[PDB]
Formats: C-alpha cells, structure tokens, sequence
C-alpha cells in the first residue's frame, strides 16, 4: 500500500536524436529502491546504469537513439514490503528519423477568437502515423496523434479547438511508421495562428501603388490612430503571416512598413493588415483588403483615349475609353497619385474591338492628371496587361 | 546449440524482426522470407550486407522511388537500416541462445 511513484523526463518526452535526457522517478521521501522498465521490449540501457544513480531515481541517457524510444513505467519495492504499483506511463519519443512533413491551417492561419481551425499535416512519402504538437515558451510540448482519420496515408487532419487570445499558439507536426511509433520524423516548420479580436481596424496602403510590374519593388504600409505598436500582414492563400516592425505610437499614431521585391506574378493577391498593443495578443479586426495586381502579364496591349479631347475646361462632360483588340473580360482605370481603388468595368464588344467607357461627368481640377488603363481576364484574376500609354487631363 | 527448435525459432523471429523494421515490408514484400535460412544462423551478421545490397538495388526500380527506405529517410543523419538489422539479429540470437 505505498504511494505510487511519479515518472517524468528532464528536459522532456519528445527529444531529437543525439540530445541528452534523464528519466526521473520519485516515490515518497525514501530511497535506496528504484526500478524502470520499457513496455513490450526490455530496454538493456537501464541495466548499465550505476546503482548509486538508480537509488536517486535517476536513469540518464547521454545520447538518445531509437533504441531508447518507447513507453516507460516505474516502480519501487522494499524488502519487508512488496513494492509500489507502477507509475503512469512516460512515452519517450526520438525525433529526426525522416524528411519533415508540411503543416498548414485550413482555410487560413487567421482565426477568430472562440473559433476552430483545421491543421493539415502533409508528407511526400506515405506514413501510417502523424502527431501534432502544441508549443509554448513557458510550456512543454503537448502532442496528440492520429492514425484514424489520417487519410491517404500521406496526410492527416486535426481540428484545433476553441482558440483564445489568452496564449501564443505554436504548432509542429510529425510523421512516423507504426512499426516504430516512438521514432518520429524531423519536425515540420512552426505554425503560428493569428487569433483575432474586434479592436479598431488599421489601414493598408501600398507605395508606389497596387498596380505593380515584374522586377519592381513595393512597400506595404499599416497604420492606426488606435495606438498599435505591432502590425501583421497576411495574403490570402499563404501558409504564414508577415510581422512588420512596428513604430512607437505618437497621438495613437503608428505606422509599420515592409519593402519587398523583385515583384513576380506570385505577388498578386488580396492582402489584409492587423494591429495589436504590446500587452494584448488579441489582434485587431482586419484592414479593408488590398488587391496587388501584376502588370504586363498578357500578349494583349490596351489603348486609352478621351472623346472630346485631352484639354477641357471645368464642368464639361468627359468620358475615358479603354480598349483592346484581344478579348478582355474587364478594363481597369487608374490615375497618377490616386489613393482610391482602380475603377473596374465589364468589357463591351464595339467597333470590332473590346472596350469599356468610364464616364467622369462634369470636370473639376481633381478630375485632372495622368490616367492609364489595364486589361483583365478572370481566369488570371490578380494579373493585368501592360498599361495603356499615359493620357493627361488638363482642366481650365 | 544448433537444433530444430532453435534453428526454427531463430528463422521466424528474424523474419518477424526484419518485417518490424519500418520500410522493409513495403519495399521487400513477400521476398523477405528468402533472406533468412539455416545458412544465416551460421553467419548471422551476413544479413546486414545482403538486405542492404537488395534495398539499394530495389530503390532503383521506378515503382519504389516514393518508398520510405528509398527517399523518406533524413539524409543528414547516418543510415539506421544497417544498425536495425544488426540489432534485430543480435536480439533474436540472445532470445534463442538463452534456451534455459
Ligand atoms: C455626357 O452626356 C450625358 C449626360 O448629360 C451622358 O450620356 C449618356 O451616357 C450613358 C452611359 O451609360 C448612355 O447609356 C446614355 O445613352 C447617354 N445619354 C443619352 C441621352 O444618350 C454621359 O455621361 C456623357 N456622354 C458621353 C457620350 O460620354
Ligand atoms: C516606412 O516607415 C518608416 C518609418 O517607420 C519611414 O522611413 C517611412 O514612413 C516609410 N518609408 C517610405 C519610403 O515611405
Ligand atoms: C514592448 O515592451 C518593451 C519592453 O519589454 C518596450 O521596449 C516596447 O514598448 C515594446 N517592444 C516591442 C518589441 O514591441
């Protein structure tokens, strides 16, 4: 009837190959009696441990290999007494055996507070075992695994539970063969989720503008009056979010920017920005989306004209006409230095070409500058033709 | 000692141990049994080089290029397969050679 012992591992249960570990047993304040045993397959290493260390409930592994991996339990038995019942199991896992899997959140790593997310673990080669581990700084790994609903033998799915902004969520996943289930692959790269709050949304801008050509460089900018000191940028479809270096807030005024280039087709997409305060780990509601479009992606060239003319006095009816010989689903009109979104119109087939008329109505001095139009096809959505030659509007 | 129970127990336990090494069953299939014979009892660590040279050969076959032992292993760490065969054979040998 002796209190059962406790079995734990310094520094942890999930260790990389080669790294040290020490399995530790503790039962009451007494000693001089300890025993450790693997389940199913005896572990000989245990026999080779000094009797001075066993008495202290210490079973160290200088360099861990798959030969040490397995489930351990512990127990202590005196002379006159019989012995204590076996400790709760300790699953000693050895990582780095195989090529790392791929971890991703479906549909996005951006989760609303209280929401759930699917985390997908993917492997090149087939595996009948996958395990997902939660990581924390102050915390030790917390794994969970799946062989049932671990589909196609090359992918496993896990439904992360209620996400709270009460902690930083870090995840890695592992792949393994069930003929050695304590010998895991190399870990997948860390996955961090962005948990959301309802906090004032920031504003997302781009310099020089949203329509950008290949080999150019852009600067994505975030800002608030809400006094955020941290900013995050996230492009739809991406595995990860980008955490930009946040400035120090003035009159709540803060701005963070990211300068990327060369631009490629890959840059094209819908982007959102999020702010947070130094204390909070509950991000803001997203900025309105920003679509970055990639110029010069089609064989087709476009033309931009005006009806009346390039020079016209205030109040007159002015209409800009964008047109192409090749089929285009939509036409896009932009002005040099225009914080507003480009004007997108469905195409029309007139005079043996495809066009779109952008009516301005009566002219002001705001209604004057440098216009360029673009061709688009929905098949390639964040793509554009080269710009039309610039058209200059000069008002009297 | 080299008698019927032990020769037989060595052969099955070795095959079982080899089929227990992750990757072997998928790559080697039913042919694995053919590598363990009373002859192997006489030279057991010979299994290490005979299975390795067959695996190397099997990994060239177009159909096996997405198999674990062929491209699933972490390249930047020394190959487990030779040690796993060496441990398997020695463990079986102990279990079998300790008749009493
Ligand atoms: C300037 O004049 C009028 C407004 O006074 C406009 O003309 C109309 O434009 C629409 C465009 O969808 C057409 O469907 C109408 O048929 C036009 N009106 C008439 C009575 O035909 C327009 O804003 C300007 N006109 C042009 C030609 O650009
Ligand atoms: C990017 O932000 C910094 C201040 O954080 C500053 O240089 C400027 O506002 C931005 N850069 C450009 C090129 O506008
Ligand atoms: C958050 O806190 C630090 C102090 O630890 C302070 O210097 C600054 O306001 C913030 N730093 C960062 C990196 O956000």
């Amino acid at each position: 009837h002796l209190p059962k012992p406790t079995l734990w591992a310094e520094p942890g249960s999930v260790i990389t190959q080669g790294s040290p570990v020490t399995l530790r047993c503790q039962g009451g304040q007494e000693t001089q009696e300890y025993r450790l045993y693997r389940e199913k397959k005896t572990a000989l290493w245990i026999t080779r441990i000094p009797q001075e260390l066993v008495k202290k409930g210490q079973f160290p592994i200088p360099s861990i290999t798959w030969e040490h991996a397995g489930r351990y339990r512990c127990y202590y038995g005196s002379d006159t007494a019989g012995r204590s019942e076996s400790s709760d199991p300790l699953e000693l896992v050895v990582t780095g055996a195989y090529i790392k899997p791929t971890l991703s959140a479906q549909p996005s790593p951006v989760v609303n507070s209280g929401g759930n997310v699917i985390l997908q673990c993917d492997s090149q080669v087939a595996f009948d075992g996958f395990s997902l581990c939660k990581e924390g700084e102050d915390e030790h790994p917390q794994c969970l695994n799946s062989q049932p609903h671990a589909r196609g033998s090359s992918r496993a799915i896990f439904s992360v539970g209620p996400v709270s902004p009460s902690r930083r969520w870090w995840y890695r996943c592992y792949a393994y063969d069930s003929n050695s289930p304590y010998e895991w692959s190399l870990p997948s790269d860390l996955l961090e989720l962005l948990v959301l709050g309802v906090s004032k949304k920031p504003s997302l801008s781009v310099q020089p503008g949203p329509i950008v050509a290949p080999e150019e460089t852009l600067t994505l900018q975030c800002g608030s009056d809400a006094g955020y000191n941290r900013f995050v940028l996230y492009k739809d479809g991406e595995r990860d979010f980008l955490q930009l270096a946040g400035a120090q807030p003035q009159a709540g005024l803060s701005q963070a920017n990211f300068t990327l280039g060369p631009v490629s087709r890959s840059y094209g997409g819908q982007y959102r920005c999020y702010g947070a305060h130094n204390l909070s780990s509950e991000w803001s509601a997203p900025s309105d989306p920003l679509d970055i479009l990639i110029a010069g992606q089609f064989y087709d060239r476009v033309s931009l004209s005006v009806q009346p003319g390039p020079t016209v006095a205030s109040g007159e009816n002015v209409t800009l006409l964008c047109q192409s010989q090749g089929w285009m689903q939509t036409f896009l009109l932009t002005k040099e230095g225009a914080a507003d979104d480009p004007w997108r119109l469905r195409s029309t087939y007139q005079s043996q070409k495809y066009q779109a008329e952008f009516p301005m109505g009566p002219v002001t001095s705001a209604h004057a500058g440098t216009y360029r139009c673009y061709g688009s096809q929905s098949s390639k959505p964040y793509l554009l033709t080269h710009p039309s030659d610039p058209l200059e509007l000069v008002v009297s | 000692h080299m008698n019927y129970e032990t020769i037989n127990a060595f052969i099955a336990k070795t095959i079982e141990e080899l089929e227990g090494i992750p990757g072997i069953t998928k790559l080697f299939g039913a042919k694995i049994s053919q590598f363990v014979t009373p002859a192997v009892f006489r030279k057991p660590m010979s299994l290490v080089e005979t299975i390795l040279s067959e695996k190397k050969k099997l990994c060239l076959c177009a159909a096996n290029k997405n198999e674990l032992l062929c491209r699933g292993m972490n390249p930047n760490v020394p190959e487990t397969l030779p040690k796993k065969i060496e441990v398997a054979v020695n463990e079986v040998l102990s279990s079998v050679n300790d008749t009493w």
